[PDB]
């Protein structure tokens, strides 16, 4: 497509630690029922820990990229009805613009 | 269908029902494992009932089992029809009953009959649900009626 | 995608296997330089490159430390590095190269090259399949493991589920690398640390009502019993003393490599295992769909710079295990540079990237289409 | 149906019968730990 560009891919550090300064319990030392519904974290395929309420955690990250603090192309979702959170910091990710 | 019987709507399901293969897994909603040491009363509210009528050696190891309502009438049967089934198939080694197709909940009960039992039971689990008939020939699936 | 290659990568793919019992530093690329006999040497040009059938290259230099030499990169077109991309109008006409172009293009024995963009399964990510009517097994969850940036160890995990729905026993296995059989997953938990059950129905369970899933573990568990500790747990690995560590060894640096290869986070490793053994079964009871793999978010595009990438580096390595040729020898500047050039060439010119061997993929580095602009 | 392991070491559980009582009687085979029926409800299936 026209619109449409390759992701060049950007470091996971300074996002790794830009969440465990928001909520990131190290899946070291989870807690199975206690963290019952635990929405877990992932980046590039990796489960870096959990964090509880999520919503606060999103809208925190949007207007985050939507600032430039994180670089704008990097991704990642909240599956809702899964309580998950993946992030892809990868490279290979096709994208466009909205 | 045969010579005469041509416009034999009913014939139809007559034989429909002469060769639809349908077998126990077809009508069982769940199977459930108990732990019943009398040989003369369940340990359960609902499976009272049909416990002394079936009176009018075994194990404490009890087998119980459900059958969906509707699919007792997508197949048209009976608990009684099944109960003749098991019955032929393992014949004598096993004690079983069978509610009524009257009662607002279809179950059927199964013993044994004479070391390690809740270990071979469930042998006898799957070697029902997936090995017994019920009526119906090998391999035929849906089976339907055109005119 | 090779801007990214030449600021930041080209740095990173001379670290890492670098130094040896002599180290490589710091990092110079040059704009293109063309060497000849009967003469200096030119800042190179894309009109000159081209009419003389030459090569758009250029120098490779990297701090020896024990600044040196060792041969050019095909520089891209209309990138950071070509004279090109900051010129502008009258200069182009100047120049005689063309206002209207837009770049990209390589230019190597003369004509046009261009890459053909790769698309490929998106690596390290969870995914279950269903296997067809007549098999072992029912189910299969799968995760490539590739480092993202050194050794591209793609060692790979199948997570299996035997016994067709019905069937006793829905026993599971998994497999590793260096692995001949397949370990029902209780000797893994165990070998891992997480030794008695109930903790490790905690790593795979996330809801202690779940009576299905529990359930199915079940037979699974009732595997292991013949194994309760993280000894015996690596040593039926073993394929004494030895093995007990070729194992220790094996799921520290083939287990999982993704993730970490390093050491304690042996919880880490495990809880991930566990959300895998979990995925299986939320599909083994028809709760989540087979994963989609027409998935495009699911696939990435191999570009310029990873191509270039994985051209630079298992070409590289084979300099560097030529260094200590050069240097065994030493009973007592010889980096011969003609390697590199002549192989980013080769696999540029033609299209088998995996060196000169038929054994790589020829099809990129299609030619430019010079037949209209559209084109 | 929810089911259950033992305290000690943790570890899963396997029935046996008391046959002096006829009563249920889940228990460990790692070490010794023993209890009692929660239920007769053994095992259930539903498809
Ligand atoms: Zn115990």
């Amino acid at each position: 497509s026209l619109m449409s560009c390759i992701s060049v891919g950007t470091d996971p550090m300074p996002i790794i630690t830009f969440l465990s300064e928001w909520g990131m319990e190290p899946l070291e030392d989870y807690v199975p029922h206690q963290s019952p519904d635990a929405t877990r974290v992932f980046v590039n395929g990796v489960w870096h820990g959990v964090h509880r309420n999520p919503a606060r955690l999103m809208e925190t990250l949007r207007t985050l990229r939507r600032k430039g603090d994180i670089n704008p192309e990097v991704s990642m979702i909240r599956d809702i009805r899964e309580k998950e959170l993946k992030i892809f910091t990868d490279a290979g990710r096709v994208y466009r613009p909205l | 269908l045969e010579p005469g019987h041509a416009a034999d709507q009913e014939q139809a399901k007559l034989i429909r029902s002469a060769i639809e293969h349908t077998t126990l897994k077809s009508v069982t909603i769940a199977s459930e494992i108990y732990y019943d040491p009398d040989p003369r009363s369940t340990v359960i509210p609902e499976d009272e009932e049909i416990i002394q009528l079936h009176f009018s050696q075994q194990s404490p190891w009890l087998l119980r089992l459900e059958l969906d309502r509707a699919a007792m009438n997508d197949k048209d049967l009976t608990m009684g029809q099944v109960g003749e089934r098991i019955k032929q198939t393992f014949k004598n080694d096993l004690f079983v009953i069978w509610s009524e197709d009257n009662d607002e909940k279809l179950i059927i009960r199964c013993r044994v009959v004479r070391a390690e039992e809740d270990h071979m039971l469930k042998k006898i689990e799957n070697t029902m649900l997936e090995n017994i008939t019920l009526r119906g020939v090998e391999n035929i699936e849906r089976v339907v009626m055109m005119k | 995608s090779f801007n990214q290659f030449v600021d930041y990568t080209l740095q990173d793919i001379i670290c890492e296997d670098s130094t040896l019992i002599i180290s490589f530093g710091k990092i110079y690329v040059t704009k293109p330089m063309v060497n000849e006999s009967d003469g200096v040497t030119h800042a190179l040009y894309p009109q000159e490159a081209r009419l003389r059938n030459l090569t758009y290259s250029s120098g490779l230099f990297v701090d020896v430390k024990k600044k040196v030499f060792i041969g050019r990169l095909p520089i891209m077109l209309r990138s950071k590095n070509c004279y090109l991309s900051e010129a502008t109008e009258s200069d182009l006409y100047k120049l005689k190269e063309c206002p209207f172009d837009m770049g990209g293009y390589f230019i190597i024995n003369g004509s046009e090259k261009v890459l053909i963009a790769q698309e490929r399964s998106a690596g390290n990510i969870v995914q279950v399949f269903k296997k067809a009517a007549p098999s072992p097994i029912s189910h299969v969850a799968e995760i490539r493991s590739a480092l993202e940036k050194g050794s591209r160890f793609i060692s790979t995990l199948q997570v299996k589920l035997y016994g067709r729905e019905g069937s006793s026993a829905r026993t599971i296995k998994a497999t590793l690398p260096y692995i001949k059989q397949d370990i029902p997953i209780v000797i893994i938990f165990r070998a891992l640390g997480i030794i008695p059950d109930g903790e490790i129905l905690e790593h795979i369970c996330y809801d202690v009502n779940d009576w299905q899933m529990l359930e199915m573990l079940k037979p699974c568990v009732e595997d292991g019993f013949v194994i309760q500790d993280r000894e015996t747990a690596l040593d039926f690995i073993g394929r004494k003393e030895k093995r007990i560590q070729y194992a220790k060894d094996i799921l520290q640096k083939e287990f999982l490599p993704h993730i970490t290869q390093l050491e304690g986070f042996e919880s880490r490793k495990a809880f991930f295992l566990g959300y895998m053994i979990n995925r299986l079964l939320l599909c083994a009871l028809d709760r989540k769909d087979q994963d989609d793999r027409d998935h495009f978010g699911k696939k990435r595009l191999d570009l310029a710079g990873p191509l270039l990438a994985q051209l630079f580096k298992t070409l590289f390595k084979k300099l560097t295990k030529d260094i200590f040729r050069y240097m065994q020898r030493t009973v007592e500047l010889a980096i011969n540079a003609k390697t590199i050039t002549s192989g980013l060439k080769y696999a540029l010119a033609t299209g088998n990237w995996g060196e000169q061997a038929m054994s790589s993929r020829a099809g990129v580095s299609q030619v430019l289409n010079r037949y209209t602009y559209s084109s | 149906t929810t089911f259950r392991f033992c305290r000690d070491c943790n570890n899963m559980l396997y029935p046996r019968e008391d046959k002096e009582n006829n009563r249920l009687l889940f228990e460990c085979r790692t070490c010794s730990y023993v209890e009692e029926a929660g239920s007769p409800l053994v095992y259930r299936h539903e498809l």
